[PDB]
DNA sequence: CGGGAAAATCTCTAGCA
DNA sequence: ACTGCTAGAGATTTTCCCG
DNA sequence: CGGGAAAATCTCTAGCA
DNA sequence: ACTGCTAGAGATTTTCCCG
């Protein structure tokens, strides 16, 4: 599996890590405390 | 270094150093040194740098509400040419965006619709006029203009045209309906040297004629083709390669290990 | 009957993006149009495009200066 | 390029157009067209209808364009000339809008109106638009109750009628067949500009006397001389401007 | 086209089309559609697409003020190194400014210092310090950041650290001079692998070695060079090629065709 | 000589035409109406 | 005696940047330091930089690896 | 390479150090310094004195390089240990500091200012600083005219003994001793690195038995076999991590 | 000489507000 | 007469290690 | 085949707020 | 499961025009 951290949309603060749920070409899908959340890829990163 | 790890990692618990800092002073290897920075929660704080690749499909248009002199104009975009509708409406309001929709779907051939989460926009009327003319509703990641960068950039030139033409309008509409055909007809560049409202009909004029050609040539052209595994739809052949297509997986093979039946 | 047809398609020029790079590439020649994918021939090189990266168009104006 | 004599030979049996050449043969649309033009025995997609049209207490403003038939409607506050312009200045924005033909009225004959025709690029003109007016008043019949506003059963029966209704020849909609009419004029416009730019030169070739270009190529030269279109290499011949 | 430009010219008074819009429809060659672009002051509305490059000489400094959590912190770096200090000062003052100015240039070379025209870097009090401690005062462009690219990118990185170890300190102060010592140490990268603080030492090491050598080089090495022109001092010469400084303009000129004395 | 055209500091509307009195590697100095300023490069263009 | 000097100048690394390009330029080699310009190797080809744009080390590490 | 001989002999008649060794016959630091590491007959820049001195009723901290002389001191509100602890942080942030020696006082020995030492890696120790202390006083008294308040005074002292005394060897100030010394540092922790590097290695030449990896270059393995350091060819030699 | 693996170099982004 | 930059994250291209 | 001139292509930026 | 873009301004590199 991966981590996912993540800029959230408007808050600076990156939180992480969460589930990779799915992988697109410019976005990612992450479960973070059972909150699917649709992140850019600019505002995330994969381990 | 087996020893230099623990020391790396006490270190990194209070200055977390990057990966270059540990590997130079600890004596560590660049993969370990990278695998101590990778593991603190603390400094994963920077994401991919790239961007992404908005959809350009001969129907879909992005849609945008900005703001000028007090007033609320809405605008569009047919993403695949450039071309440009807009209005100054009285409200950032479900009513006012489910009305110009409706215009829109009515004038142009409307599939899918691309805007961000701003009410007038997340409205129920809008959806129901996206439903009664059959438009699928995307919505971008939350506050991510980004993701509408061509409707983003079309205020920006929407915008500059205005203030180019201000002084020969009374009202904002006038001016903003002139700055619409300023720029769908008096601006020429992009892909084809075009202006945005020629290359939008050059762009639905192209879909007609190719899908109905696509039809013939599919209803003519029956095969089946052999390569390599099982049978597969022929596509397109010429040149020495065999573009099939095999249970909904498109493939270019070359012209040798590959039969035609 | 048939190859009509097909240099027709043939006369189609095709504009598209790959997955990374901003940057459109120039004018292709479409080979064949379906209803997510779209084969082309860029500079004796075929590739397939999905449709929503492929900005399709004739270039009326480089066909009537033929 | 070899079948210019052919479809020389093509236009004196059958008068086809020079879209049927360059189809056929393969030839340049300068070249296809100079062949049709020589014979004098073989010798709309701007023009639009205004008109306005009362429904329940309030003014519809309908526009159709003639060569195809699609209609652009809205309602109006007043049938005044403010309104008539700023629906003439929406509509030139969006399709290329050449002529206007209006009926003898107060807000087509304005001077408001006219200001909008002159900044446009409109010229102005004092049965089609009422048989569409009836049916765009029979698909508001037909819609009204899926709407409150009279404005929204408006723009339904212009989605409708633009894009729901088929017929004709091949059955296409109106929006259809006016994008078919426009990419026309495009073509039309292009190949306009081709020979207002070629017709400026001259060719001398083997010399010969001036010679009319047509078509200027990779490894020929495409001319005419004497009412006979002929092909020469490039080396051996000069184009001049004049 | 003599006749059309009469006509491209109405239009764009009216439309203001590009240059290719012109060109195009009026029939028009490129330069001449240009030209009738180019004349329109309600045109020119767009800069150069390029960047400046800030100065990088060894005794350079950028200063900048920045906010976090209430309180003002004072940031200075040394531009060729990266190297930083910073202080949580009480007030974006003139008193607060020229005393952080003063210790900075009694523990590092400063020569010039850069920043934008705030009012605590633009006071009698900040031009009394320089002056007294002879440093050169540069105010960048007004309202232009990107002439101090170097602090303000260093602002960044500075808060980010600061981030990343405020729960290790009481006050915001102490995690400030944490993020100093974490950036000036623990950090490596750059042109020479280094930490910011053993890139300052051989940035300035070096440049007292150098002027010593030089100095030295040309004591002892003592010629005049003809090239082509009149005498010419000598630099350095070698692998066919003979470096020179004739009237304070430094030339390299072959070996060929030029003979020292 | 040269026609300068400029976005001031802030403003976001483009003033213009003043006289070119220096061009640097980023930035000019202009005369507009006696009154001299130093732009960048970036908002600024020189016909 | 004066041999050495003009080698252990040669020993200092520089980097510098030209007219518009964003990217530092790798380091070259020290040839000649004066007040404002400084005259450099790079590759094999000498060029003369602006004080402005160069910084000049020793690379203290790559000196100790040799 | 090929004075490797040559500089056996010279460290065997004036004992001179690896890096005039390098400096002179062309070696690779490693190979110097195990050539001057080979003779038994052969065999501070991060230490600072910190001591607090009282001026017209106030404190100034004084924190002094003792291998170069250079001085860095403010004035304090308070001796406390958060005054003394707040110093030093920032001193360690701005100079490699690695070794603090105080006389035994409250503010120094102080588990605020332990605290600080520790986060900062420093170890803590319990005639220079009085005579430093005497000569910044002096400055201080020689600028007190030219500030208002004492902070001032004592910044412009500092700036003046960094930077405008002279004296010495070659008369260098102490901003220049200093940069100097924590560059000779920097040199001396690279090749402590390189050595830490390669020492983890062995070869086998021509095989023989092991031997220590000194220097490995392009075309060229220089190693060391029963007290002789040797060369051999790379393509002849195997290294293996031990 | 040649793959595989490692390292160096390249490309590109956010935030500085 | 003055001027975008920095450091990390993936991608690409050199460099190296031994058969 | 070869410079010179023109055109096409490339590179890069602000604003969208 | 989704996604920066656009149009102009200088710079660079192809393409062309005739000796
Ligand atoms: C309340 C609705 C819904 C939720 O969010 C807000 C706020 N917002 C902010 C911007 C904005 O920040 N544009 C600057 C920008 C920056 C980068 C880029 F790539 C493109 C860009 F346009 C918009 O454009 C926009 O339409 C909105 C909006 O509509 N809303
Ligand atoms: C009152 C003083 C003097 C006059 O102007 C103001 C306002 N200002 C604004 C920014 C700012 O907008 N930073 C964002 C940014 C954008 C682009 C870029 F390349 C670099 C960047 F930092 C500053 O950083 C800053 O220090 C100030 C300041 O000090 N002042
Ligand atoms: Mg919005
Ligand atoms: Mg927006
Ligand atoms: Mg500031
Ligand atoms: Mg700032
Ligand atoms: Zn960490
Ligand atoms: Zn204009």
């Amino acid at each position: 599996n991966f981590r996912v951290y993540y800029r959230d949309s408007r808050d600076p603060v990156w939180k992480g890590p969460a589930k990779l749920l799915w992988k697109g070409e410019g976005a990612v899908v992450i479960q973070d405390n059972s909150d699917i959340k649709v992140v850019p890829r600019r505002k995330a990163k994969i381990i | 270094f087996l020893d230099g790890i623990d020391k790396a990692q006490e270190e990194h618990e209070k200055y977390h150093s990057n990966w270059r800092a540990m590997a130079s002073d600890f004596n560590l290897p660049p993969v370990v040194a990278k695998e101590i920075v990778a593991s603190c929660d603390k400094c994963q704080l920077k994401g991919e740098a790239m961007h992404g690749q908005v959809d350009c499909s001969p129907g879909i248009w992005q849609l945008d509400c900005t703001h000028l002199e007090g007033k609320v104009i809405l605008v569009a975009v047919h993403v695949a040419s450039g071309y440009i509708e807009a209005e100054v409406i009285p409200a950032e309001t479900g009513q006012e965006t489910a009305y110009f929709l409706l215009k829109l779907a009515g004038r142009w051939p409307v599939k899918t619709v691309h805007t961000d989460n701003g009410s007038n926009f997340t409205s129920t009327t809008v959806k129901a006029a996206c439903w009664w003319a059959g438009i699928k509703q995307k919505f971008g990641i939350p506050y991510n203009p980004q993701s509408k960068g061509v409707i983003e950039s079309m205020n920006k030139e929407l915008k500059k045209i205005i203030g180019q033409v201000r002084d020969q309008a009374e009202h904002l509409k006038t001016a903003v309906q002139m700055a619409v055909f300023i720029h769908n007809f008096k601006r020429k560049g992009g892909i084809g040297g075009y202006s945005a409202g020629e290359r939008i009909v050059d762009i639905i004029a192209t879909d007609i004629q190719t899908k109905e050609l696509q039809k013939q040539i599919t209803k003519i052209q029956n095969f089946r083709v052999y390569y390599r595994k099982g049978p597969a739809k022929l596509l397109w052949k010429g040149e020495g390669a065999v573009v099939i297509q095999d249970n909904s997986d498109i493939k270019v093979v070359p012209r040798r290990k590959a039969k035609i039946i | 009957e048939l190859q009509k047809q097909i240099t027709k398609i043939q006369n189609f020029r095709v504009y598209y993006r790959d997955s990374r790079d901003p940057v459109w590439k120039g004018p292709a020649k479409l080979l064949w149009k379906g209803e997510g994918a779209v084969v082309i021939q860029d500079n004796s090189d075929i590739k397939v495009v999905p449709r929503r990266k492929a900005k399709i168009i004739r270039d009326y104006g480089k066909q009537m200066a033929g």
